[PDB]
């Protein structure tokens, strides 16, 4: 009988409904169809209203009922996420009952203006040896994971999540970080295996999982993005810190471009919409540092981008690499040398390269970034007698660079690792013995030595004890290793 | 309820039913023909009607024809009497040996495994094959994925793995024949009756196979992958078996999809594909996976257009994978076979941890010496060996007997290559490689290394080449 | 077919000249480095 | 000695330019034909663009 | 002699030596 | 009058007016929203309705929701309270200080100065860039335009224009955050406090903001553009007086228009963009120049999409400026900063007449050599550095020295670089440059020039080097 | 006709090139989404069903055979193009010919490398 | 005017380029078909015609002329791109100019190598 | 390129038969 709040479907295929009635309806307003099944409204037409359908949509037939749910498409927020593996709505997927938040938050808010943002103070410690000294990523900072297929991206994601556990364990609460993972378009037996190694690495505690597959429709994986981001959102504007990765931009585009489409608006290059920068831009510019007044806390963004045979200049590439703060190249030429993490240190940048360092951090770091930078200019060659130490050094320290999978380091313990490098312990020693030598280094001064990792965390600094302790323990080290 | 066929444009057709209007993915069967018609209700256009996609060909439908609707989507046998026997894409015998008879039937379109069913466990499967075992090995329960353009060799790459795996394995096969050659089906089926995997007396079979070939309509061979992975389901659920699925070639599903787009009413996408590439194609590629019960180790061939892996088709299917097998024309085109890229092909399995780090070392020590020889190719176009500094002279030298070492006969390929195949197990290739990146064996020839099985036979072909001086 | 093409394109030749011009000066930075000790002292 | 490097400096660059020659054949070729599927790429996507209207 | 670019020269001077021009 | 909406896709939006039909270019004041939604009329669709563009989010609108017609377009505040306080396109504040009580508005569209109202007075200003003052110096009264990729420092650049030029400019000024970061506006705003060029307790402020950035819709970013230039031209017509318009990006107008260029309907033109570039660009630009009365210094930050000029967007700016600044990654990524290039950037003010010739000349001498140098790269490939005669290694030294001290460290990227920022004269530049062609720094090394002030400090810095070594 | 009537015959499409072309000349008329080389997604399905119906019948069906010979044209020799790529990919292998050779005076021009024959090494004579 | 009433003229259009866009952006939102680039089908026929009315009489018809310098754009130096070819096709000869000729010194930059005059050689005093 | 092969096939074919006379002066 009522077509204000109601409405029939005149015609369904492909996940669009096109719905006689709802006259009253809000643009992006979600709706229940008659099978049970939810959708977004969102284009509004004199004669009809284009709803896209997320999930399944076979049992939507012609002529069924859909309801009006009076309320903008919004998700679940809050701490109980915390452990637990979601879809797009926010629908509990892990079989560990029905999760119960007490907010709930919208999808498509706009990003915090002017006033409330403060610079980026505080660190966002990866714990990789490449990453936290070179490019040191920020609190609030948008930092790319730009590269092909199979070049170690989710490598960095999940390193970085696993890093987390030596912070929030502690005592310290600004310290802590939350971490967001949002799966878009990759497979379930891949997230699968990524919340086991999280599970494993007792990671999962303070870390919420996004799923969005390729089995689950495109309007799914289009808000799962959103959806995520909200979910941080909440921590942002009450205190307390958060870091949130979409994994990745570039599926999710194939799926606006799908939903898009099929909603018959035109094309534009590539076949995409018009607006894909303003996709990306607006749920990118939501990650952002607070003040004092209106909390203190941020969001940290780590996109993900696919490059097709290391083409950043391709259309989806270049919108998000101008969008964001800084940017991680990664190649597939560094990848299969064996340099993995493979991130190329002279295309890659941060644009905050001091706050988000600390102090002990930028001592050894600034020296490895002079080093390696006059090495790369002197590099295809191995001869001059003066700079051969120059081509032996920058071989020496980026083999340091070299970090294997689900074990990251603690700020304290890479700068001990690069002052061995840096100050020349490994000049004489050969190149392909540096991964050996590390290794037992790392083990070494973990076991024995933590009161002097202690003392560096304590001073905030490399002190004069502390230098002359560290000079003694590399030496009879070293002495130990070759003979 | 009868329904009219309002419209007919090639593969797709419009019905108009009057009430009782038939839901998404339900056959509908065509009344007043001779074989059995099936049109798959694809869209709901409004007005009563309903567009659907033809499984076989459209010719002499004439508009006002009765249809009939069997309430269901296309339900096909499942069981133990489909090993041994041949099905098309609606689930009828092709093989003129009567009816498959069966006590349950299965829907060919179905929700995939949701996050709980997934399974963890990622063992290594050995191969056999050199470049495949050492840079990109394939793992048990996973999904690997055979690349390849126009003739590189992905047919006699997916029959070996046939040949060595599936013929040594205490479970289950299917085959797909989708979009390829029905001569392949021809000389598919007899070598395996010859061999005897499949038996025609005996109900011990290994091999189910489904075949919907190039010489079908589209509206076939966009569901005839689907058929052929319904199979594979049986014995994964209700049963608890290690199946293994073989789907030749996985591109014509997408191509199938392509031709239909364009009559079904869509805006083209991206080289004009269609825009439900990804979704599609994830709907069925998610249902092809290790489940917490059984177990599915897939191996699909992939076709390349116009030897461009940045086509939408190829490019999407690189996620669904564990392990990649990405075949080059130009490793080929000089002699190399299997044509595997070594610094192109990669797995999931390839880790410190599960293969071993003396494994992991030598691995990226072949990829190392490889990329340093692609680097230098510029400096030896233009100025030669002979610029080249001594040290580079060796770094080359050694990367070329690596790229021929990396080849290898193949059991499958003794028809017409002449020379007989090996199977070289995990610890000898290896140990292989590890010898020649050292530089054990400089002085040998380059042309020692190429076409051989472990390193041992490689040096003992150097020696009859110095007696012929 | 325009002049500084090599460089670029940014390949083997473009990357090899560029390390090549840096190998020629830091060795005459150094010996003109020396006979600025001569002068100064 | 100097008669002999000039005369392998001679053939040496020759080889270097006929080698190069090559390349540049070859490279003029791939050239065409992704001038070509430019042309044809772009044109359909205003064709497409047209269409959904 | 100095000037490089001239086939293999250099080395072949060098078999004779090893079994002017810097 | 009132007219309700009767189609909302996207940021498109459809009024249906009842008889009083509003004209082009007009504010539309939603009814029922808690946030001011201001939509603007773009074309007449016919039936006595409208299509429009909506200045901020559309989630929220109902068909039939009233929406009444303020009868002119999008008004903003004008004069002396605008100075030292952010504002919306659409011209409320947004920088929780109250609303901006302007004694008299301002209409963001109106025509451009007429052919007669031009000027034509070509007098140069002294920036403190070295590469800029010598080569593409910038007019005082005139247009400046500064090219450059992603992240090749035009942020960095223009920021320190603000910086160097508008605290030694007695009048006012004028930022606009097109299209960008709002990270820059939080940096931006707060470190002008500092400087003291905005200050809060008292109304004696030298610079005016106007903001958008990418977080808005492209309705707000592209017409932010148009209000940023409004204010400036409140500075120019009304108070006879001079002033500056620093805008940041302004690609992003034109990148706005093609995000809503289908929605409109319109067949999209070459590299998807908008059929009217040229005129959407023309009304805009011309708008932005000084006339006989007053005289606009404006910079424009243009954005060039994967570091491809020849791209539609940046490539039509150029036609619209007098200075240009082009930047490059290939520069930037050796470590010379500003990553200006010296054989691209131009000036129309770069005349023997206008400059004097002692100008011209050595300028021209450092845009001789280093283009002599490109030439040289190319025998350097296949030869190296040895082989090359007496006059072209000098030519080398001299050129690569002359790229060195084209670079500067600025006060604005002290947490880049490192070091202090620097500000060099004029003839400074020009007598500097003169003495490394005459040959009067042969003896010295090129790492002296790199990155310093005047000519004094490379000499002063090479006595440092000398004690160090 | 010949096929299944006990008997053999070969047939010849010279040249199936210039068949896509007329049928892209009918697609692109009747307005449906082009792609590689403005060509339609069935393309390939135009040149795969005319391939298949030649065979080889076994004695049940009457033992005949029908032999296909079709021709493409490429350009500079672009092996690796679409419509090329897709009749390599249906066929049971292919005869390259080369500029080089044909201009060179070696006739017929066969490049030895490229060209194979998959099924017809063993339908051979014992003496060849 | 001054060609038909026996008087000489010269026109200068600068430039034709933007001529192309401006004609583009009227055909596109007037619904027209788009062609190459986004032009118009007869974009090559926009500056045909334009060109084509400058000649030169004979005495019969008045004896006058009007001389045409048409201007084009080039992107990256590419003389072979679609706009200038057009106009390159048209024009009894032309004036290349080179970025690199400019910064070396040579001003006016004039590529002697490429630039030629077909019809003027004639047309010249022969102390020159 | 096409002679790209001509070169670096020429020296090692060279290189093959030195390898190759160095093997069988051993075997004997
Ligand atoms: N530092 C490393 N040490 C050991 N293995 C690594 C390292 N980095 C990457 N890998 C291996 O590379 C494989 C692929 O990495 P990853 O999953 O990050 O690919 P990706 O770039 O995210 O692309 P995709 O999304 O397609 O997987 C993994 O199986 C992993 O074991
Ligand atoms: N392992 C191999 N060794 C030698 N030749 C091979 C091998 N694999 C493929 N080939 C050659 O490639 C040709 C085509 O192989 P096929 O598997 O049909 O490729 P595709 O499936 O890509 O069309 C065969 O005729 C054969 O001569
Ligand atoms: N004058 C400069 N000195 C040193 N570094 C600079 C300079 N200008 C830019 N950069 C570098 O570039 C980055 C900032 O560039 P930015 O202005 O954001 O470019 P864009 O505006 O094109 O994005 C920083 O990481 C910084 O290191
Ligand atoms: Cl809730
Ligand atoms: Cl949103
Ligand atoms: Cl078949
Ligand atoms: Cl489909
Ligand atoms: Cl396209
Ligand atoms: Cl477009
Ligand atoms: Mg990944
Ligand atoms: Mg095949
Ligand atoms: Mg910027």
């Amino acid at each position: 009988v009522d077509l204000e709040e109601t409405g029939r479907v005149l015609s369904i295929g492909d996940g669009i409904a096109r719905v006689h009635g709802l006259r009253n309806v809000q643009a992006e307003e979600m709706v229940e169809f008659s099978s049970g099944l939810k959708g977004m409204s969102l284009n509004l037409e004199p004669d009809n209203v284009g709803v896209v359908v997320f999930g399944n949509d076979k049992l939507i037939k012609e002529g069924d009922i859909v309801k009006r749910t009076g309320a903008i498409v919004d998700v679940p927020v809050g701490e109980e996420l915390l452990g637990r593996v979601v879809d797009a709505l926010g629908n509990a997927i892990d079989g560990k009952g029905p999760i119960g938040s007490k907010a709930r938050r919208r999808v498509g808010l706009k990003a915090p203006g002017i006033i409330p943002r403060i610079s980026v103070r505080e660190p966002m410690q990866t714990g990789i040896k490449a990453v936290d000294s070179l490019v040191p990523i920020g609190r609030g900072q948008r930092e790319l994971i730009i590269g092909d297929r199979q070049t170690g991206k989710t490598s960095i994601a999940i390193d970085t999540i696993i890093n987390q556990k030596r912070f929030n364990d502690g005592t310290d609460e600004k310290k802590k970080l939350y971490c967001i993972y949002v799966a878009i378009g990759q497979k379930r037996s891949t997230v699968a295996q990524l919340v086991k190694r999280l599970t494993d690495a007792d990671a999962m505690k303070y870390t919420i999982v996004v799923s969005a597959t390729a089995s689950d429709a495109a309007p799914l994986q289009y808000l799962a993005p959103y959806s995520g981001c909200s979910m941080g959102e909440y921590f942002r504007d009450n205190g307390k810190h958060a870091l949130i990765i979409y994994d990745d931009l570039s599926k999710q585009a194939v799926a606006y471009r799908q939903m898009s489409l099929l909603l018959r608006r035109p094309p534009g290059r590539e076949a995409y919409p018009g607006d894909v920068f303003y996709l990306h831009s607006r749920l990118l510019e939501r990650a952002a540092k607070m003040n004092d007044a209106f909390g203190g806390g941020s969001l940290t963004a780590l996109p993900v981008i696919e490059t097709q045979a290391g083409d950043v200049s391709a259309y989806i590439p270049t919108n998000v690499i101008s969008i964001t703060d800084g940017q991680i190249f990664l190649e597939t030429e560094l990848f299969y040398k064996g340099i993995r993490p493979a991130i190329n240190v002279g295309l890659s940048v941060s644009r905050v390269g001091s706050a988000a360092q600390t102090r002990a951090m930028k001592q050894v770091a600034g020296t490895m970034k002079l080093e390696l930078a006059q090495y790369r200019e002197v590099a295809a060659f191995a001869l001059d007698a003066a700079t051969q130490q120059l081509l032996s050094r920058g071989v020496r320290l980026t083999e340091l660079l070299k970090q294997g999978q689900y074990s990251p380091m603690a700020i304290e313990e890479q700068v001990a690792v690069i002052y061995a490098g840096v100050r020349g312990y490994l000049d004489k020693l050969e190149p392909s013995k540096i991964t050996k030598f590390e290794n037992a280094f790392l083990s070494h001064v973990i076991s024995q030595h933590q009161a002097l990792l202690g003392k560096i965390r304590t001073d905030g600094k490399i002190s004069e004890e502390s230098d002359a302790k560290l000079k003694e323990i590399v030496t009879n080290f070293l002495a130990g290793f070759e003979a | 309820t009868t329904g009219r066929i309002v419209a007919v444009i090639g593969a797709v057709v419009d019905v108009q039913f009057d009430e009782g209007l038939p839901p998404i993915l339900n056959a509908l069967e065509v009344q007043g023909r001779e074989t059995r018609l099936v049109l798959e209700v694809a869209q709901h256009l409004g007005e009563s009607t309903v567009r659907t996609i033809a499984m076989d060909g459209t010719e002499g439908l004439v508009r006002g024809q009765k249809v009939l609707d069997s309430g269901a989507p296309i339900r096909i046998p499942v069981g133990p009497e489909t090993l041994g026997r041949i099905m098309n894409v609606i689930g009828e015998p092709i093989d003129e040996r009567g009816p498959i008879k069966t006590k349950q039937f299965a829907a060919i379109h179905a929700e995939a495994p949701e996050f709980v069913e997934m399974s963890v466990e990622q063992e290594i499967l050995v191969t056999g094959i050199k470049v495949v075992d050492l840079l990109a090995p394939y793992a048990k329960g996973g999904k690997i994925g055979l690349f390849g353009g126009a003739g590189v060799g992905k047919t006699v790459l997916i029959m070996e793995l046939i040949n060595n795996v599936a013929k040594a394995h205490g479970g289950y096969s299917v085959f797909a024949g989708v979009g390829e050659r029905t001569r392949e089906g021809n000389d598919l089926y007899h070598e395996m009756i010859e061999s005897g995997v499949i038996n025609l007396k005996d109900a011990t079979s290994k091999v189910a196979l489904v075949y919907g070939q190039m010489n079908e309509p589209p509206g076939a061979r966009a569901r005839v992958a689907l058929t052929g992975l319904t199979v594979a389901e049986y014995f994964r659920d209700q049963e608890g078996q290690d199946v293994l699925l073989f789907i030749d070639n996985i591109f014509r599903f997408t191509q199938a999809g392509s031709e239909v787009s364009a009559l079904l009413g869509r805006i083209p996408s991206a080289v004009g594909y269609q825009p439900t590439l990804a979704t599609d194609m994830g709907t069925m590629q998610e249902r092809i996976t290790t489940t917490k019960k059984g177990s599915i180790t897939s191996v699909q061939a992939i076709y390349v257009p116009a030897d461009d892996l940045t086509d939408p088709a190829p490019a999407t299917t690189f996620a669904h994978l564990d392990a990649t097998t990405v075949l080059s024309r130009a490793i080929a085109e000089l002699g190399i076979y299997p044509a595997v890229d070594p610094l192109d092909s990669t797995s999931r399995i390839m880790d410190p941890n599960i293969v071993g780090s003396e494994h992991y070392d030598v691995a990226r020590g072949v990829q190392k010496i490889l990329q340093d020889y692609k680097s230098l190719q510029d400096i030896i176009a233009i100025l030669g060996m002979d610029e080249l500094s001594e040290e580079d002279k060796l770094t080359v030298s050694r990367a070329r007997k690596i790229q021929r070492f990396l080849s290898q006969p193949f059991q499958v390929a003794e028809v017409f290559t002449g020379h007989l195949g090996k199977l070289v197990p995990l610890k000898e290739t290896i140990k292989g490689f590890q010898q020649i990146l050292a530089g054990e064996y400089d002085h040998l020839p380059e042309q020692a290394f190429y076409m051989v099985g472990p390193i041992e036979e490689a040096v003992a072909k150097a020696d009859k080449l110095a007696e012929e001086h | 077919s325009s002049a500084g093409a090599v460089r670029d394109a940014g390949g083997a030749f473009g990357k090899r000249e560029q390390a090549e011009e840096e190998r020629y000066f830091r060795a005459r930075a150094a010996e003109q480095l020396a006979a600025l000790k001569k002068h100064h002292e | 000695s100097t008669t002999s490097e000039q005369s392998a400096r001679m053939t040496a660059m020759d080889n270097a330019s006929k080698n190069a020659s090559e390349m540049i054949d070859k490279l003029t070729l791939t050239f065409n034909r992704t001038r070509q599927a430019v042309i044809t790429k772009e044109l359909i996507e205003i064709i497409s663009g047209a269409a959904a209207l | 002699s100095d000037r490089g670019l001239c086939g293999a020269i250099h080395s072949s001077v060098a078999k004779q030596m090893k079994s002017v021009g810097d």
